[PDB]
RNA sequence: UCGAUGCAACGCGAAGAACCUUACCUGGUCUUGACAUAUCUAGAAUCCUGCAGAGAUGCGGGAGUGCCUUCGGGAAUUAGAAUACAGGUGCUGCAUGGCUGUCGUCAGCUCGUGUCGUGAGAUGUUGGGUUAAGUCCCGCAACGAGCGCAACCCUUGUCCUUAGUUACCAGGGAACUCUAAGGAUACUGCCAGUGACAAACUGGAGGAAGGCGGGGACGACGUCAAGUCAUCAUGGCCCUUACGACCAGGGCUACACACGUGCUACAAUGGUAGGUACAGAGGGCAGCUACACAGCGAUGUGAUGCGAAUCUCAAAAAGCCUAUCGUAGUCCGGAUUGGAGUCUGCAACUCGACUCCAUGAAGUAGGAAUCGCUAGUAAUCGCGGAUCAGAAUGCCGCGGUGAAU
């Protein structure tokens, strides 16, 4: 029953609060929770030519970070699971449930 | 690119989608070692007899908006020009100017 | 059990100082076996020897990352960090030697259009 | 070249033209555009007219030309 | 540069003699950033000359040969109203050492012995008595300085 | 052509992306293409109501489109009958319900896109470019912008030789990364060609 | 095929031409057309087929009868009936927008008010210092402001805090490294001097860092009628059974030649054969593959783990120890050619990449001339990624060793 929540987003200041309220709502229901471990973010870089035709020497360097966090509920409770299933967080952050 | 070439890519991908499953089953048949030698030979003969555009090799990745074959990015699906336009406008989530 | 953490361009080392005979064991192996470089061996054993105490402290080093000389620099930095722990009078001498400063030098990134960090392609007037 | 496990490659449309030529034992030059088909000893003796981009140049197949592709004897570029 | 005089870098001494002079010569022998290869070349040369001459401490011998190779007067180009004058001037000691080390390496690079370490040891021995292409280059520079010896601007 | 996009260079320091979703490397391309399709459809359809900040954020299939316009009444319609049609048209060419919730711009003279599109409409109505430019400067400055710059580029007044003209008032410090500079670039299709309109509105820190 | 043509065209568009791409040539074809709206005739679309043909295409046979409203019928759908038209990588970058190069990350470029001059204009913005800087101070008919400089952003350098898995291992631990968020520090802050009683500079302490700590992004008003009408958009001009459209083959890969960027070398600071170490970053279901077996090898078969800090690419190479080669066009160099294969792919002839065996070309350091680099730099060594079915010596990054001046 040791559930594991996995958060994956592009915005690093979104997962921080997403995990903060998850750990707060899982620790305010009389349960013990370990803090959100941050896993190595993946940075993908792109080299986009800026000129429409020529002079390859001019280009923009873009990047996209994929930040990932993980929380574990070492001992769960019914008053934790019911409050967790209502915590419908979306729009920017992907949440995956281990369920066990 | 030319509207004709965009429609040509579309009709080239239509056949790929139409014969996607047939190619997979036939490929398993021809690579089956337990299958008879004449059986796999005939299956490969049929594979070479399939219509030409049905192959996913004749497919050329093009920008969704402009149809440009050169300067394509898989993750974004657009050519470098309009990729840069949308990133700089801010329409592309996560992606920003990089420096390190 | 004084503990020091040393860092170099990419290697990070953690050293454990404890009064003993003078044996140095790096990554569970002797220093000479670990380091085939005479220069690296000297660099590791230098902070011990500038103040005349090579065979006084037993050292347990664990290094990670970096290269053969980066790891030597990291061990030197960690040994300095541990030496300043037991006695603060050795700190002025360590500073005068320049071992307490962490070398911030890193590999300069390759820039766009340049063949390297600073190397540019050949230029022709015509 | 190719893989031996895959087997010899011959286009079906030209293979049909030679199964309708070696039973008949005709000497009509079979006019073809598929230069990507390997000459097998099955039609050794007869004549094909392989397209070299501009014209259908004639290639009478011989005994020591099997294993080659039909295009090897139909050059496309003209040096001088 | 054009504005300031940079603070020079510190050079750590050689591991087997503890001398920054031998370390700097190892740097001058170095190529492609191979300290180990340069160090074994120089150490092979030094042990060869030491075992041949029966000298216990060869750092003093290296100092002797270095001071013997070092020039004192170098010719510098000066401009006075469109005239290029080859004025002889003194050599600052750092440039003295650099020129001596560079001349020793470039002379040892062109000899006929089998190994480069053997070549370097033979060149050290030769400049010890006062012969070899390093000595010829030093004599050439002194020759030009004395050949001018007429501009004290 | 030597200046960085004011929005793009500020995309992470003080501004925010006007697209907030997450995808997987394979799904991301189709999400982005659908997003761009929706954006172009919206900008062609609601060309009467002065929308400026359509934002696309799609939580798990269902999306929450947020258009910000200076005239919400016309685009919503009577009792809300145009908005329902827009809802279903969005849903048709996306996956599942696209809840379009519509904001209101309480200062249309501080949004760069509204200013730029107003100048563009005036230019296509054969209005003097100098007067339209100066009117926009005055309107923004007296509406309370800490700075406005507007650049008009092209065959201005039917001139054979295209030229670039501009007016600045206030500060608009482009190089300051924390400057809160809205920026817009539109085009007016006149009878002699395209005239580009650029507007920088600097609002604070 | 087309474009790019002094710096600032020439491994440039092109981040990857067997077909496709493709825009070019040869041939075979179509004409509201491959694509949008106006329309009315039948049908749910859709699936499986036969033959002829290189294919585009042409001629035929079976199954299915949608869904909501229901006898007007509708979101889609196949073949035309015709006019609008569509389509054009056709031309004009000297009609244009957007985008980019470049002087140049150079420190400049202006404006309002005031004043001076008949005026164009000037002043400010000049001068004494000072600075990386029109940076700052002081003077000063100027007083102020704006865009530029700097700062705010990212990364790296030390520490603290929250957290401890798939990460770590000092004694299950919550120490440490690490990971990734939030902060601390650095301010000429203190000392001594020089300096107009200044700005500032010089040296010193403390500190991981000292003066802009290192690297990046950020590119003023403008200049080249600079580049791009072939990303796109667009004014005008031009073609509409054709300069539009579809298919097969070929070409873009030809070479008396010349030049521009590179890679590999000409060896002993090295080649080869054995052992023995030390990374970072990035990729992985459009896949990476543990392990076992077969093969000289590329690879093939079975099988396992992993959407990954878990499993994998993957072994880092240069380095170190031993042996050998002993200066030879060689045990250097590895082009070219002959043979036999493996993969990817409908298909490797034109025209793929690797593997194996054989061959072994020039090349012994390069004329006039000319280029990059000031420190973790140059030099050298490997390793990843984009594009990508396959196809980097290019491009974009990563770390290792590591100078001289």
């Amino acid at each position: 029953q040791r559930i594991r929540i996995r958060l994956k987003s592009f915005d690093h200041r979104l997962i921080d609060q997403s995990a903060q309220e998850i750990v707060d709502t899982a620790k305010r229901t009389g349960a013990q929770v370990c803090g959100p471990v941050p896993l190595p973010t993946r940075i993908e870089r792109f080299n986009v030519l800026t000129s429409p035709h020529v002079n390859k020497d001019a280009r923009d360097q873009y990047e996209i970070r994929t930040h990932k966090r993980m929380v574990d509920i070492v001992q769960p409770t019914d008053k934790t699971v019911d409050a967790l299933m209502k915590l419908d967080l979306a729009a920017g952050v992907d949440v995956q449930i281990a369920l066990g | 690119a030319k509207k004709s070439m965009i429609n040509r890519e579309l009709k080239r991908e239509k056949e790929v989608a139409k014969y996607a499953d047939k190619r997979t089953k036939l490929k398993e048949t021809i690579s089956d070692m337990n299958a008879s030698d004449e059986v796999r030979m005939d299956a490969m003969l049929e594979l070479q007899a399939l219509p030409r555009n049905s192959s996913p090799v004749r497919l050329r990745n093009r920008c969704a908006i402009t149809g440009r074959p050169h300067g394509y990015f898989r993750k974004f699906g657009l050519s470098r020009n309009m990729l840069r336009e949308r990133v700089m406008q801010g329409d592309v989530p996560g992606v920003r100017k990089a420096s390190w | 059990r004084n503990y020091g953490t040393g860092r170099r361009k990419t290697s990070t080392a953690r050293v454990f100082l404890a009064k003993g005979t003078g044996s140095i064991v790096v990554n569970g192996k002797p220093l000479d076996e670990y380091f085939s470089r005479e220069t690296s061996r000297m660099v590791v054993r230098q902070p011990l020897e500038l103040l005349d105490s090579p065979t006084a402290y037993d050292l347990y080093i664990t290094v990670k990352g970096g290269g053969i000389s980066g790891q030597a620099g990291a061990i030197r930095h960690g040994i300095t960090r541990a030496l300043i722990e037991l006695d603060d009078t050795n700190k002025p001498a360590l500073k005068a030697a320049g071992f307490v400063t962490r070398d911030s030098r890193q590999v300069e990134r390759k820039k766009l259009g340049l063949r390297k960090a600073r190397k540019r392609p050949q230029f022709s007037k015509r | 070249p190719r893989s031996l496990k895959k087997g010899p490659f011959i286009d079906a449309h030209l293979f049909a033209k030679v199964e309708n030529a070696l039973e008949t034992n005709s000497r009509k030059p079979i006019k073809t555009w598929s230069r990507r088909s390997m000459i097998l000893p099955q039609m050794v003796g007869l004549t094909l007219s392989v397209h070299n981009g501009r014209t259908h140049v004639p290639v009478i197949v011989s005994e020591q030309m099997v294993g080659h592709k039909l295009g090897e004897f139909a050059p496309t570029r003209t040096y001088r | 540069p054009r504005r300031r005089v940079v603070a020079t870098r510190e050079i750590l001494p050689d591991p087997k003699f503890g001398s920054q002079t031998i370390a700097k010569f190892i740097n001058h022998v170095m190529s492609h950033g191979k300290k180990s290869t340069a160090e074994r070349i120089v150490y092979g040369a030094l042990e060869t000359v030491a075992q041949k001459r029966n000298i216990e401490d060869p750092v003093a011998f290296f100092e002797d040969v270095l001071e013997n190779v070092r020039p004192m007067v170098e010719v510098k180009a000066r401009r006075v109203g469109g005239a290029t004058y080859q004025v002889p001037m003194e050599v600052r000691p750092s440039r003295r050492t650099a020129l001596a080390m560079r001349w020793l390496a470039e002379a040892a690079a062109k000899r006929s012995e089998k190994s480069m370490a053997l070549r370097l040891a033979g060149e050290l021995s030769d400049a010890s008595e006062g012969k070899g292409n390093a000595m010829k280059k030093r004599d050439e520079v002194h020759r030009m300085a004395d050949a001018n010896k007429a501009f004290s601007h | 052509g030597q200046k960085v996009h004011p929005i793009g260079i500020r995309l992470g320091v003080v501004k925010k992306h006007n697209a907030n979703w997450y995808a997987s490397p394979k799904q991301y391309s189709e999400y982005l293409i659908n997003d761009i399709q929706v954006r172009e459809y919206l900008r062609k359809k609601l060309d009467s109501a002065m929308i400026s900040n359509i934002m696309i954020e799609r939580p798990t299939g269902a999306a929450k489109i947020t258009i910000a316009t200076a005239r919400p009444g016309i685009v919503i319609g009577k009792k809300g009958e145009d908005i329902e049609r827009l809802q279903k048209e969005l849903t048709k060419m996306m996956g599942v319900p696209a809840q379009v919730n519509i904001e209101e711009i309480t200062s249309p003279d501080l949004d760069a896109r509204l200013v730029a599109d107003g100048i563009g409409s005036q230019l296509e109505r054969r209005v003097m470019f100098r007067r339209a430019m100066k009117r926009a400067v005055q309107n923004s400055m007296r509406s309370g912008a800490k700075g406005i710059k507007v650049e008009l580029s092209g065959r201005l007044g039917g001139a054979e030789i295209a030229r670039t003209e501009w007016y600045r008032e206030g500060r608009v410090p482009l190089h300051t990364l924390r400057a809160d500079i809205d920026y817009a670039s539109v085009r007016a299709e006149t009878t002699y060609g395209t005239i580009g309109v650029k507007v920088w509105i600097f609002r604070g820190e």
